[PDB]
């Protein structure tokens, strides 16, 4: 199915991978630790996906 | 679970700044562009390139992975694959031997379900093995270049519909919209689901293999005789230009199955609906609630692009395209040029009567067909300027010439009428002027050809003329010509939307009509798939015994209703729709007498006596017709009630008979050899949280839903195309909403209080 | 005539405020029933989300200081006074457009969305005009829904909305107006 959407590829993959984890926590595939991992990891991906230049690495 | 592993990989792509700007800038729309993106040059002559590369060392490209590494570097002095890593993928390549080695010494894979995945191919082998091969016959065959189905399907659908089926099979979360005429293949979906479960083959392939057995592959081919897919697949072997070959397949009966039944089903819906007033309103109410096997008729007529005429009439009544074509009785016409104005005029005809006809004005041309013969027409205002036909069956060559001369409205046709022409249809209604002329000239053909006259034949190599007797001649009929060259099939690819009249005639958007109710074929046959008419009126078109069945079956279902009206004692209970059909098997000479008898017996059971359940059912169907009593005023009396057919078809009043018998001790009611015993709020739990989810299992019924705990999910099939997730209750809306407003009105009053500068608490 | 269908299924207070909304846009109510209906639904759903969801005196959700605060269905002159007062009280930036609901627990502003088809697709057409200012809540008539993970709408309320939406979708398709 050729997918349709004016929004960004990343922007979608973020929103999708969120919900996959949401469902996988409720149904009982991922635990709280693996879920908050994802929500944290994705949190970053959001900040990465709304910048304008560098990836802003840290120390 | 995979979920988390995706996120990690996404983050690892966002480290690379080039891939970051791809996913940031490029759109979901543009995904379809960037996937096809490559560098390279598409090199001409791939067959040359293949032979060249296959001779080289390492022509193949290999995907990296754990399975790639189980292939060794060498094997007995042979280089299988190469190390030389490309910097981009960190990836590899291999040689022709690498594949051969894998098939020899490689690991075992889970090839379970493979048969069920590629089932559509395996059914072709099933057809070849079990098929018996008949005799061969050398003879010249005229091959009609027809539009035909190439490959047989599990269930025919359009691409638009089949996709949303395929989605709910393989990708149930991403499918999205719950469509009306899509899910109802829940039998097929739930069947495919469980079959394609254990396998771990790439989805993209599964989808393609579903599409091969749900989508029509229709191309043009030179065909003769049988026009069914399971034949067509073998056509290369079945026939050639100068020979033939008989063949009988695996023999499970497909394609024709629905095509044949759909024809009959529609035709029979017509014959019943024509008679009674407002045929449209009945044709709709019937066809809505008709069924073929399991599918409602709507989805069959829409999905399959075949049909005859009745199909297209029923299609138009419900509301779908039919096909851009024009029909006149047996004649078919496709417009190739010109456009005309049907304009009313008073017309004198040969016998000497004035008929009010519409006259087609203007230059026109038509591709025309009738039966086995096909040809081309050119006409003008009340004049057949030219006609052409092909050497075929003489019965149909004749009919084609006649029917063209009718619709051409040639003055020579009108002058050739002799005698009166008051023709009627089945319902007893006057046929319109031209539909009348049709049947006259088909019957009395010779009166026309004398009035027409003759002219010279055209001297062109592959042409010759014809005469009254439909034989070769140097004389020819004025305009008509015959040709040796074989002509194209019917051919009507494009489709169009159409409106319908009260009398089941189809109107094109312009104003003219194309498909009339009178244009159907009378020829009947039996349905291959098992039809079921849930409506009462169509019981008529069963048999004698099976009508006695469906009537008494309807009485047993609605006993509570009929038995309640009995106590009241009015004459509206006798006039139900079910009993109107039961009067079709009672001879007309006797019907009203039986009713006068039956009404008098059921009156007697109300006044002087108590209820007797078995006799009340036995006698109620006979009470439809008006009561014909004796001369003195009292009713006729009987012992047995005879029905159509005779012999065994009769109901005994006193006790037992073949069609009807009641045993009072055990209380068993036999109806035509079928035993039937006579012994004797939750929709508030309707909170819709989500959609069809396989985790919750099969569609649960009412009994199990009460036993579920408060605050728990479940699957329910609600009504008319709704497969949805549901949760159990755990107030009732109206009072909730008003309370939400009172909390808003609270907030508002304080903010106004604030605008002056005060507070509430 | 959909004007009757609205007067039967929606309550008196829903309709009055739905007209008051269209009065501030400077448009005619009776000559455009198509828009007024969605405004009643949109307005109804915005209440429904609040209605049952309470918060207890410490700070937890249960069924019976509510959890949400309703903005949609008030006058502009007050709505902005409300929104601006909420943002500066709880200490966040004031949204540039006017929101529908405000979360007391999350301390966030919410924009409710009603669609016919895909909830996912309508979600994105809000994103393009709101960036990530408000929490979106997309509900569809044909049983689809898109919500945030951090949002605090329980399975109970999601039902109330989606059931009511389909209940109206069935009553529209029954009397031919869908």
């Amino acid at each position: 199915r050729k997918p349709v959407g004016q929004h960004s590829m990343l922007e979608a993959m973020a929103h999708r991978l969120r919900m996959d984890a949401r469902l996988d926590y409720e149904s009982g595939r991922m635990s709280k630790d693996d879920f908050e991992k994802a929500m944290a990891h994705l949190g970053e991906i959001g900040y990465i996906g709304s910048g304008s230049g560098e990836n802003l690495y840290f120390q | 679970a995979m979920t988390l592993a995706k996120i990690e990989l996404l983050k690892q792509l966002l480290r690379d700044n080039e891939a970051k700007t791809v996913l940031k800038q490029t759109t979901v729309d543009q995904y379809n562009i960037i996937r096809k993106f490559n560098t390279s040059r598409i090199e001409k002559n791939p067959s040359l390139r293949m032979k060249w590369a296959m001779c080289s060392n390492f022509p193949l490209a290999l995907t990296k992975g754990d399975m790639a590494n189980r292939i060794p570097l060498e094997y007995k002095g042979i280089q299988l694959k190469t190390n030389a890593e490309d910097i981009g993928t960190k990836g590899q390549m291999c040689s022709i031997a690498a594949v051969t080695w894998w098939n020899t010494y490689g690991p075992i894979g889970d090839t379970e379900g493979f048969e069920r995945v590629y089932e559509s191919f395996f059914l072709r082998k099933m057809r070849l093995d079990n098929a018996t091969w008949g005799r061969i016959t050398f003879g010249p065959v005229e091959r009609v270049r027809k539009r035909v189905l190439l490959n047989p399907l599990t269930k025919e659908m359009p691409p638009d519909e089949a996709s949303n089926v395929i989605m709910e099979i393989l990708f149930p979360k991403e499918a999205g919209i719950p469509r009306e005429s899509t899910w109802i293949h829940r039998e097929l979906i739930k069947e495919k689901r469980e079959k394609l479960k254990g396998t771990m083959i790439t989805p993209i392939v599964l989808a393609y293999m579903l599409e091969r057995e749900l989508v029509a592959r229709r191309r043009f081919l030179p065909v003769a005789g049988a026009t069914s897919a399971e034949f067509i697949e073998m056509l290369h072997c079945l026939q050639g230009e100068n020979w033939r070959q008989i063949y009988h397949p695996g023999g499970n009966k497909l394609t024709e199955s629905r095509s044949q039944s759909m024809i009959v089903a529609c035709r029979k819906i017509i014959r019943r609906s024509i008679v009674a007033s407002n045929p449209l309103e009945l044709a709709v109410e019937i066809a809505n609630k008709t069924v073929i096997d399991t599918e409602p008729l709507k989805s069959c007529l829409a999905a399959i692009d075949g049909g005859d005429v009745a199909c297209d009439i029923i299609r138009a009544a419900l509301g779908l395209k039919i096909r851009q074509r024009q029909r006149f009785g047996r004649l078919e016409l496709k417009r190739i040029s010109g456009r005309g104005f049907k304009n009313d005029e008073e017309i004198l005809i040969g016998n000497g009567t004035i008929q009010k006809i519409g006259i087609w004005d203007g230059e026109e041309e038509f591709h025309v067909r009738c039966g086995e013969c096909r040809g081309i027409l050119k006409k003008s205002k009340m004049k057949l300027e030219k006609l052409l036909i092909n050497s075929a069956k003489k019965e149909d060559m004749r009919d084609l010439i006649i029917l063209c001369m009718v619709f051409s409205q040639d003055t020579r046709m009108f002058q050739g009428v002799r005698g009166e022409i008051n023709f009627l249809n089945r319902a007893g209604q006057l046929l319109s002027p031209m539909y009348q002329l049709q049947r006259y000239f088909l019957n009395r053909s010779n009166d026309l050809f004398d009035q027409w006259g003759y002219e010279e034949s055209p001297k062109a190599s592959e042409l010759h003329g014809i005469n009254e007797s439909m034989n070769a001649s140097d004389y020819t009929l004025k305009g008509v010509v015959v040709t040796r060259n074989v002509i194209d099939d019917f051919s009507s690819t494009e489709t169009e939307k159409v409106s319908i009249t009260k009398n089941l005639s189809l109107i094109k958007r312009t104003g003219e009509v194309i498909m009339g109710a009178n244009d159907v074929s009378e020829l009947e046959s039996q349905a291959q798939l098992m039809i079921t008419y849930d409506t009462p009126k169509m019981w008529e078109m069963g048999t004698t015994k099976e009508l006695v069945q469906n009537t008494y079956q309807w009485v047993l279902k609605n006993l509570v209703t009929l038995k309640a009206q009995f106590l009241l004692g009015k004459e509206d209970m006798f006039q139900w729709d079910a009993f109107e059909a039961f009067e079709s098997i009672i001879p007309q000479k006797m019907a009203g007498q039986y009713s006068g008898f039956a009404r008098a017996v059921l009156k007697q059971m109300r006044d002087q006596e108590v209820m007797k359940t078995d006799q009340f059912i036995k006698l109620l169907p006979f009470c439809f017709s008006p009561p014909k009593l004796r001369s003195n005023g009292e009713p006729y009396q009987f012992l047995k009630l005879v029905l159509k057919g005779g012999g065994e078809n009769f109901i005994e009043v006193r006790k037992g008979s073949p069609l009807f018998s009641y045993n009072p001790q055990t209380e068993v009611l036999t109806i035509c050899g079928r035993m039937m015993s006579l012994k004797g709020a939750v929709l508030a739990g309707f909170l819709v949280s989500g959609k069809y989810d396989p985790d919750l299992g099969d569609f649960k019924t009412i009994e199990e839903l009460e036993k579920l705990k408060p605050g728990e999910k479940a699957n329910i099939l609600l009504y008319q195309g709704k497969p949805v997730k549901v949760v159990k209750r755990k107030s009732a809306l109206s009072n909730d909403i008003s309370q939400g407003i009172k909390r808003q009105r609270m907030t508002v009053e304080s903010m106004g209080w604030a605008l002056s500068g005060w507070s509430h608490p | 005539s959909m004007d009757t269908f609205i007067t039967r299924n929606f309550q008196t207070t829903i309709i009055q405020k739905a007209k008051n909304t269209m009065a501030e846009f400077s448009e005619d109510p009776e000559l455009q029933p198509a828009m007024l209906f969605n405004i009643c639904v949109h307005l109804e759903v915005c209440y429904v989300i609040s209605d049952m969801n309470f918060l207890d005196e410490e700070g937890k959700a249960y069924t019976a200081r509510p959890q949400y605060e309703v903005i949609e269905g008030m006058p502009r002159t007050i709505a902005w006074m409300v929104q601006r007062s909420l943002a500066q009280e709880h200490g966040i930036e004031t949204p540039k457009y006017l929101a529908d609901l405000f979360d007391y627990k999350t301390k966030r502003f919410i924009e409710v969305g009603i669609t016919k088809g895909l909830a996912d697709d309508y979600f994105w057409k809000k994103k393009e005009k709101l960036g990530n200012s408000m929490e979106l809540m997309i509900f569809s008539y044909n049983q689809d829904y898109s919500l945030s993970n951090e949002s605090s709408l329980d399975e109970e309320g999601k039902g109330r909305v989606l059931s009511r939406l389909t209940e109206l979708q069935a009553e529209l398709s029954l009397k031919n107006l869908w």
